[PDB]
């Protein structure tokens, strides 16, 4: 996602939905690969042991100034005109610096912004329109010309500028936990395995205290567990060898 | 609907527009002063007019706001610097001529 | 889509009995040489079930209430039978489940869906180089809001038309509950004419799909061919029967699987 090669503009930012899978999030924090890494209402360490149904991850580029103005309740162009986080919002923060990437010598006016809008963005709310803005009563009719402007703004990008104007790529995940079931999860632990021994281990959602012996039986390629005339598990198969 | 809300309205999208064509103006004259050469000399004269027309092009729609109207004082110290036409004012003969005494004298 | 076929005749809903059929592996736990004794969705035994025929007099392909469950006992030739679509209003109304099956891989998706009146997967021009492989999509024109999606691994199945007794028997079980659609499947060939064979049957468990919808009706997706009034049929048969809250007395072998199954 981040390593995309091109990214959506402010206006044009892209959402992507992640869903039935596994998240390991100790890869990303421990990478050192971002500038800035900050999450709200949830902390990092708790991902991996927290599931979610839906994971939303925002992509586009903003300046470094701009960054300040992501997070819930906030204010200023980009987050009122481009894109706003909602107070409730529960997702992180990621960004790093683009200017080896996306900042080229002469310029780069392929990101471009939304500078005016008759009034602020909702929530998780994308409007592409190129409808020319009109400032005063004077008519407009598309023509630019007095009381008439272009809303869409290009976002100059050239090596030589300020570190705190540089291009920054973003990648905003945003974590809903609606009525549907849950899926994305966090990584697995899978440790070692003892046999012949008093141990207490935890198989899945199952745990208990016992001996593991490997025996003859054959368990259905289906059937996980088994049971005995007591309803009590004589035996069980490794979720992860067979 | 009020005259200061389109004053407050041309200023912010000025100094987007003017930042970009005042670095470049300003960069073409870098590499003109740190390396002489046929190419910068050219940059230097094109960013420089590019930019120089700039505020010539603002200037005319900067005087279509009047200031009696605007209650914000950092409102009209922006459109003060822009209200003013510099060498427009002056006939076209007298326009023309004097950056020639300038550039005579220099 | 929106043209019936010419050849269709509709006839009544003629129907038969199914005497042991509704039997299923509960769940996954491993039980051998015990009777256990269960109550879930289940077809009672000596029951009624309706007859359904597709073919180029009599093609069956109306839509049907689902409830909590239904079961399904299909007897295949040339595999006319490609799948069922499932939902509530089995249209872009709300999200609907679409079991297609395009001979390749089964494609199965939850969407909003544009219904058709007819809805199916035909063949066109057979002659030389028989062919015999999806070519016109008619069950929907467009979608989208696709909550959910899967495919199956890639196989090859024989569409071609056959004749004689039916060599084949497909009996699947289809329910959902607590948003978890679940599906238990069984094969077995078969050398019968018409009606069902006699014998024990214990289905298998295929897949469990969360797809978190409501699905208070189902229609049959059929394959048509001709070498959309004038699409043809094989010789195909299928049955639809309802589940109910029966208790039966499973009995398991030393293997682990039913040896027989007597509803309480």
């Amino acid at each position: 996602v981040f390593n995309a090669t091109r990214f959506a503009s402010v206006y044009a930012w892209n959402r992507k939905r992640i869903s039935n899978c596994v998240a390991d999030y100790s890869v990303l924090y421990n990478s050192a690969s971002f500038s800035t890494f900050k999450c709200y209402g949830v902390s990092p360490t708790k991902l991996n042991d927290l599931c979610f149904t839906n994971v939303y991850a925002d992509s586009f580029v903003i300046r470094g100034d701009e960054v300040r103005q992501i997070a819930p309740g906030q204010t200023g162009k980009i987050a009122d005109y481009n894109y706003k986080l909602p107070d409730d919002f529960t997702g992180c923060v990621i960004a790093w610096n683009s200017n080896n990437l996306d900042s080229k010598v002469g310029g780069n006016y392929n990101y471009r912004y939304r500078l005016f809008r008759k009034s602020n963005l909702k929530p998780f709310e994308r409007d592409i329109s190129t409808e020319i803005y009109q400032a005063g009563s004077t008519p407009c009719n598309g023509v630019q010309g007095f009381n008439c402007y272009f809303p869409l703004q290009s976002y100059g990008f050239q090596p030589t500028n300020g570190v705190g104007y540089q291009p920054y790529r973003v990648v905003v995940l945003s974590f809903e936990l609606l009525h549907a079931p849950a899926t994305v999860c966090g990584p697995k632990k899978s440790t070692n395995l003892v046999k012949n021994k008093c141990v207490n281990f935890n198989f899945n959602g199952l745990t208990g205290t016992g001996v593991l012996t490997e025996s003859n039986k054959k368990f259905l390629p289906f059937q996980q567990f088994g049971r005995d005339i007591a309803d009590t598990t004589d035996a069980v198969r490794d979720p992860q060898t067979l | 609907s009020t005259i200061e809300e389109q004053a407050k309205t041309f200023l912010d999208k000025f100094n987007h527009e003017a930042e970009d064509l005042f670095y470049q103006s300003s960069l073409a004259s870098w590499n003109y002063n740190t390396n002489i050469t046929e190419e910068n000399v050219q940059n230097m004269n094109n960013a420089g007019d590019k930019w120089s027309a700039f505020l010539k092009e603002q200037s005319t729609l900067a005087q279509m706001y009047p200031l009696q109207e605007i209650q914000n004082l950092t409102v009209k110290l922006q459109l003060q610097a822009l209200q003013q036409n510099g060498s427009s004012v002056l006939s076209e003969d007298k326009s023309k001529r004097l950056n020639t005494i300038l550039n005579t004298m220099s | 889509q929106c043209v019936n076929l010419t050849t269709r005749t509709q006839l009544p809903p003629a129907y038969t009995n199914s005497f042991t059929r509704g039997v299923y592996y509960p769940d996954k736990v491993f039980r051998s040489s015990v009777l256990h004794s269960t109550q879930d969705l289940f077809l009672p035994f000596f029951s009624n079930v309706t007859w359904f025929h597709a073919i180029h007099k009599r093609f069956d392909n109306p839509v049907l209430p689902f409830n909590d469950g239904v079961y399904f006992a299909s007897t295949e030739k040339s595999n006319i039978i490609r799948g069922w679509i499932f939902g509530t209003t089995l249209d872009s109304k709300t999200q609907s489940l679409l079991i297609v099956n395009n001979a390749t891989n089964v494609v199965i998706k939850v969407c909003e869906f544009q219904f058709c009146n007819d809805p199916f997967l035909d063949v066109y021009y057979h002659k030389n180089n028989k062919s015999w492989m999806k070519s016109e999509f008619r069950v929907y024109s467009s979608a989208n809001n696709c909550t959910f999606e899967y495919v199956s691994q890639p196989f090859l199945m024989d569409l071609e038309g056959k004749q004689g007794n039916f060599k084949n028997l497909r009996e699947f079980v289809f329910k959902n509950i607590d948003g978890y659609f679940k599906i238990y499947s069984k094969h077995t060939p078969i050398n019968l004419v018409r009606d069902l064979p006699q014998g024990f049957s214990a289905l298998e468990p295929l897949v469990d799909l969360p797809i978190g919808i409501n699905i208070t009706r189902f229609q049959t997706l059929l394959a048509l061919h001709r070498s959309s009034s004038g699409w043809t049929a094989g010789a195909a048969a299928y049955y639809v029967g309802y589940l109910q809250p029966r208790t039966f007395l499973l009995k398991y072998n030393e293997n682990g699987t039913i040896t027989d199954a007597v509803d309480c």
